[PDB]
């Protein structure tokens, strides 16, 4: 549902993302 | 250039009609979701090769850059393939 | 192997058609009369998408041309992933649902937690 562990090399791009997101999303 | 984060539904769902068989139908809310996980996937790759850019203080992201974006988080098999496409379009 | 994405989490005929479907693009991608002016999705449209990112600065034509063949690659890929699970339940109609089962069985998938939860 919600992992710990996700792909090795997909997990800091993927925390990068999300704040990149939340960026985004204050802008509207 | 909000509506810029993603590609536009229409072209999305057509290219998910032809990898369909002929008396499939998709759902409203399936071709929405799959016009915000192409999307991703470009934005998704893309950053960590910008990131790279910023650290080496290179201006432009180039075909290498994706290639290489792609192997390092782990779409080798996409990588690969288009490796071909690139080297072709550059000769 | 370069190639463990290809089939990763399937089994069976699904297995086997992923697979033909990427020996199917890999020829292609290998083949010689590519017309780089035509796509299903617009180049103008990719590179937008890329430009969305403000850590992005210039972007090489090169960019949202491979780009546009590896969405189309990716789209095909899960639609069909996707597929299994809509005739597994005999239904003719692909969902949501469909969509997210077909992203659990890869990790390769793991970047879309936050978009497919």
């Amino acid at each position: 549902e919600s992992p710990l562990y996700v792909n090795a090399k997909q997990f800091h791009r993927i925390l990068k993302r999300r704040v990149a997101r939340q960026k985004l999303e204050e802008q509207l | 250039k909000e509506q810029d984060r993603w590609l536009p539904i229409a072209n999305v769902a057509r290219i998910m009609k032809l990898a369909l068989p002929e008396n499939a139908k998709i759902a409203k809310e399936a071709k929405e979701c799959m016009q915000e996980c192409v999307s991703e996937f470009i934005s998704f790759i893309t950053s960590e090769a910008s990131e790279k850019c910023q650290q080496e203080k290179r201006k432009t992201v180039n075909g290498e850059d994706i290639l290489f974006a792609m192997t390092s988080l782990g779409f080798e098999n996409y990588a690969e393939a288009l490796k071909i496409y690139l080297s072709k379009y550059r000769e | 192997g370069t190639w463990a994405n290809v089939n990763q989490g399937l089994q069976g005929t699904a297995r086997d058609i992923l697979t033909t479907y990427w020996q199917h693009v890999i020829n292609h991608l290998e083949s010689d009369n590519h017309d780089y002016k035509i796509h299903q999705l617009p180049l103008a449209r990719i590179k937008k998408v890329m430009k969305a990112d403000p850590e992005v600065k210039m972007i090489s034509a090169e960019a949202p041309i491979l780009f546009a063949k590896g969405c189309d690659v990716f789209i095909t890929e899960l639609t069909m992933r996707a597929w299994i699970h809509a005739e597994d339940n005999k239904r003719r109609t692909l969902q949501r649902s469909d969509i997210a089962a077909a992203l659990s069985k890869s990790d390769m998938f793991d970047f879309l937690i936050d978009i497919v939860p």
